[PDB]
RNA sequence: AAGCGAAUGAUUAGAGGUUCCGGGGUCACCUUGACCUAUUCUCAAACUUUAAAUAUGUAAGAAGUCCUUGUUAC
RNA sequence: GAAAUCUCCAGUAGAACAAAAGGGUAAAAGCCCCCUUGAUUUUGAUUUUCAGUGUGAAUACAAACCAUGAAAGUGUGGCC
RNA sequence: GGUUGCGGCCAUAUCUACCAGAAAGCACCGUUUCCCGUCCGAUCAACUGUAGUUAAGCUGGUAAGAGCCUGACCGAGUAGUGUAGUGGGUGACCAUACGCGAAACUCAGGUGCUGCAAUCU
């Protein structure tokens, strides 16, 4: 209908969350370093609950953000593991989606410290050209309703190339 | 969703230009407010603004009814001086600052004195007040919502205007060639970027590296047969032409504003009157009540 | 015990107006104040520096000093059985020009012009203002306006 | 023993028995509290106008 | 009337018994409510009623009060 | 004084919207609580969009107004 | 998992701003980061309490000397 | 008349939904050698106006639209209130006389105006 009205993978955030901190976080950092190819960022604790074994500001998690082509190659690598099987859930009403995997270290061979299974949260953010108007410092504005990414638009975009299906089991 | 009526009634809107995201009123207050014991002395502001495709350089004072432009200079008028390419790159911003400086000094008759840095070297300099003569014209840089970066184009327009012979206070902390690890300037690097050295060195490197992207970018240089080497020469000749006549010849303005008004008056949807609004609501009822 | 701090009993006086919080508009900062200008005092609770004490809210004074961001104002304050001169250092935000003085100057200009034109003819052209006068006589016709009205009405509960 | 704590009764009658008075304006008020920079330069400006008038009149 | 006259004895002071000219608990006179009901300007609700006004979005004013506009 | 189908805080009553929010009740049940929506009765010294009366500040000129132009290190 | 991290949407402040309460504050006065010592020197003027005494607290300048910022500017302790 | 830059007043300007927009401008938009900033040229920087698109931003229009604004012998001279009486009433309170005088409500209309400079079938 218009080339500027095309879905695109704006972002691919990649998250790991640990109940404690230490060498678990450090290896949670190398597993992100090897795949993304860039330094991951660790996260503080917003507040302490004394039931999940977490204290404020102790670096309990790690996550890294990837964009452009690399987000596509990583996404296909992670979706072949799921065999392109997602649900009716896992697609947010704002047009983003995501899933989770565990122990894909059998691909991307580093020295392979294969001592410890890591789960891994893929979340992907979809946008069309013009998302800059909501992020730029000057004259920041809000995307019009027609241009907004929705869950149906993301589902159709997925059911196209990436040749997948949803709501199944 | 679901904006409640009480939310709407109790909502206080920002100032219009804050809603539009153009004016920073925190910075504008300190930019504009004058010492009350200088009762009616204007405080002049070098507004430097970058769109895509253009650089707007204006000297602006403030009144209650609105702002006043002492002088205006634009990057799109640089063709009549010699630069038709890169009308937004850092050297073009320098030439626009040089232009607004020479133009404002000519308008105020303060150009025989305060001729500024005639020969560019890249050194850090201020318009010094002459002995027993008039003080240099005072202007303070305004950059709006632009972030402050060592090497940003606003400070290139700042540098050009300073060299143009108007007094604009500034440090050298944000020019290209400054190092945070070693607090000093690179006069040679600053000068080279003033004369387009960054983009000229780019097309030099790009030409050998790969010619297809050297044909996509810098297509216009190829089109009119401009080498990288001549970019230094054209900027030098353009600064001299700017110093020759900064007079601002305006456009001949074909199709006078009355028929601009006439032609653009037929592309705006007219507001429907209150009677026609009653007709529209009556028609919507009547179609709905027609028993299908 | 009792409490008499500087800003006591200012809960409402130093309120911003409703839907009128935020930054002060630039007109208040671009207004010029000279010595002898008559100004009104109204504190802006957003600007905590250079505030008038709550006694001076609504008082009208004369500018005697002009500094960078502020104005010196002379106010006459009734202390016991006499008035005392008070000098206030107020930032421009808590200050506005009084429209009484501007309108009196307008009358002074109009008096001058009327005097200048009267010197051509018509001595004693009544420069002074006058209190509102009793009405002159008049004739009220009934053409299309015949008097017609009823009496007081009976009592009904309406509830 | 207890007694009255405070009252402004009779206070306006006392205040008015000698006619609450205005502060008796003058030409040339005190330049107390004026900005010192202005005040310093006003001294020299007045010195110069004194010289000019004295030369003009003699 | 008798119920309220018997309740008056439990209150201090003076109380009066007034027959209202309003329809039930509404703020409408009896003929005014009658002409606002015979024309479909009155909609039943839980125990009170909602009224039709010429203000607001039409779609709501037809979705609600569908008997009107006939 | 007014207001509460305006914010805050109180407060009566039902309507509509069918939600892994301990409704027992099929394994989609008039016999359920909340939450949201449009309504409804009643309130506030330490609530409020509004907002009086009375009281209260200033001005109503020669120490003024207009014109020309002398001083200054501001 | 209702409460761990990650992403987007709405969000006039319903948060936060050491401490009572009230006022104020949204490209901030809140949060994070960089730099700092103006929480400094010397006098006077002023506001509040008021006798127009003191004490406290505060305001606007002046002469220095500085901090920060690209700059206007701001800063003579703590948003009031 | 459109548009841009800088504004003044700061909703008649806001919010929701939906349709339009010639030219120019603005915009989205192409790239990462350079100066700079990132976990990430997303933001910020720089470079080419080149590869493209009015899709969005933006502007305007529609809405018995919400909100907002203005008026009304709308409610209402009502509530309240200054002054007075050896007025009424056991009181609570109330009436009257000379003055001032609301808010809610109900209709009605309206939905930015404007300054400086530049530019545009
Ligand atoms: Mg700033
Ligand atoms: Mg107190
Ligand atoms: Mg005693
Ligand atoms: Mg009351
Ligand atoms: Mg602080
Ligand atoms: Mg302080
Ligand atoms: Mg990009
Ligand atoms: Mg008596």
């Amino acid at each position: 209908q218009n080339p500027m009205r095309d879905l695109k993978i704006e972002k691919l955030v990649l998250n790991i969350s640990v109940g404690e901190s230490g060498d678990r976080l450090t290896r949670a950092s190398k597993v992100l370093e090897q795949l993304s190819g860039q330094t991951p960022v660790q996260s503080k604790a917003r507040y302490t609950v004394r039931t999940f074994g977490i204290r404020r500001n102790e670096k309990i998690a790690v996550h890294v953000t990837v964009r452009g082509p690399k987000a596509e190659e990583i996404l296909e690598r992670g979706l072949k593991v799921k065999e392109y099987q997602l649900r009716d859930r896992n697609f947010s009403a704002t047009g983003n989606f995501g899933f989770g995997i565990d122990e894909h270290i059998d691909l991307g061979i580093k020295y392979d410290p294969s001592i410890g299974i890591f789960g891994m949260d893929f979340y992907v953010v979809m946008n069309r050209p013009g998302a800059r108007v909501t992020r730029r410092k000057r004259c920041k504005g809000t995307v019009g309703n027609s241009h907004k990414t929705t869950k149906e638009d993301t589902v159709s975009w997925f059911k196209q190339k990436y040749d997948a299906d949803v709501l199944d089991k | 969703d679901a904006k409640s009526s009480a939310y709407s009634s109790r909502f206080q809107t920002p100032f219009r230009r804050r809603r539009e995201g153009k004016t920073d009123y925190y910075q504008r207050k300190r930019l504009v407010t004058q010492h009350k014991a200088k009762y009616n002395t204007p405080k002049y502001r070098l507004v430097v603004r970058f769109t895509n495709k253009d650089i707007i350089c204006q000297i602006i004072s403030s009144t209650i009814t609105g702002d006043v432009v002492l002088a205006a200079a634009y990057s799109h008028e640089l063709p009549r001086y010699g630069i038709t390419h890169g009308l937004t790159n850092w050297a073009a911003a320098y030439a626009t600052g040089l232009l607004i400086a020479r133009r404002t000094l000519q308008k105020l008759g303060l150009d025989e004195t305060y001729k500024g840095v005639e020969e560019v070297e890249g050194e850090y300099e201020l318009t010094e007040a002459v002995e027993d003569g008039p003080r240099p014209f005072k202007v303070f840089l305004d950059i709006g919502l632009q972030r402050t970066t060592t090497g940003a184009r606003v400070f290139g327009a700042l540098k050009g205007a300073s060299d143009g012979g108007l007094y604009v206070p500034h440090s050298e902390n944000r020019f290209p060639g400054w190092d945070f690890e070693t607090e000093e300037i690179d006069p040679e690097l600053l000068r080279s970027y003033i004369f387009g050295g960054h983009v000229s060195q780019y097309m030099e490197e790009l030409a050998d590296d790969d010619e297809e992207r050297f044909s996509e970018l810098f297509k216009g240089y190829l089109a009119d047969d401009i080498d990288a080497d001549s970019l230094e020469d054209i900027y030098t000749s353009a600064h001299e032409a700017i110093r020759a006549d900064p007079a601002f010849k305006p456009t001949e303005k074909k199709f006078t504003k009355e028929q601009y008004a006439a032609e653009s008056k037929k592309y705006r949807q007219t507001k429907l009157s209150k009677e026609e609004r009653a007709a529209r609501v009556a028609a919507k009822i009547a179609a709905l009540a027609g028993q299908q | 015990g009792k409490s008499h701090g500087y800003r006591s009993r200012t809960r409402y006086m130093f309120q911003r107006d409703f839907r009128k919080h935020g930054a002060v508009h630039l007109s208040t900062y671009l207004k010029v104040y000279k010595v002898g200008d008559i100004v009104d005092i109204k504190a802006n609770g957003s600007i905590q520096k250079g505030m008038p004490h709550k006694f001076y809210q609504g008082k009208t004074g004369v500018v005697y000093n002009v500094t960078k961001s502020s104005v010196g104002v002379i106010i006459n304050k009734m202390v016991g059985n006499r008035y005392l001169e008070k000098r206030l250092n107020l930032r421009v935000e808590h200050i506005k020009h009084s429209k009484c003085r501007q309108e009196f100057l307008e009358r002074v200009k109009a008096n001058a012009a009327k005097r200048a034109e009267a010197k051509a003819q018509g001595v004693a052209v009544q420069l002074k203002r006058q209190p509102a006068q009793p009405r002159e006589s008049r004739i009220v016709s009934t053409e299309g306006n015949v008097p017609q009205t009823l009496a007081p009405v009976p009592y009904e509960t309406f509830i | 023993a207890k007694s009255k704590n405070h009252t402004a009764h009779n206070q306006t009658r006392k205040a008015h028995r000698n006619g609450i008075k205005k502060p008796k304006t003058y030409k040339y008020p005190s330049l107390k509290g004026v900005d010192p920079k202005f005040r310093r330069n006003h001294k020299h400006a007045l010195h110069g106008t004194a010289k000019a008038l004295a030369a003009a009149k003699k | 009337v008798e119920g309220l006259r018997r309740a008056r004895y439990k209150f201090p002071g003076q109380q009066k018994i007034i027959l209202s000219k309003k329809w039930g608990f509404t703020n409408l006179d009896r003929p005014e409510y009658l002409k606002k009901r015979e024309a479909g300007e009155v909609k039943d609700d839980g125990a009170f009623v909602k009224f039709l006004s010429k203000k607001g979005s039409l779609e709501n004013n037809i979705r609600e009060f569908p008997e009107y506009f006939a």
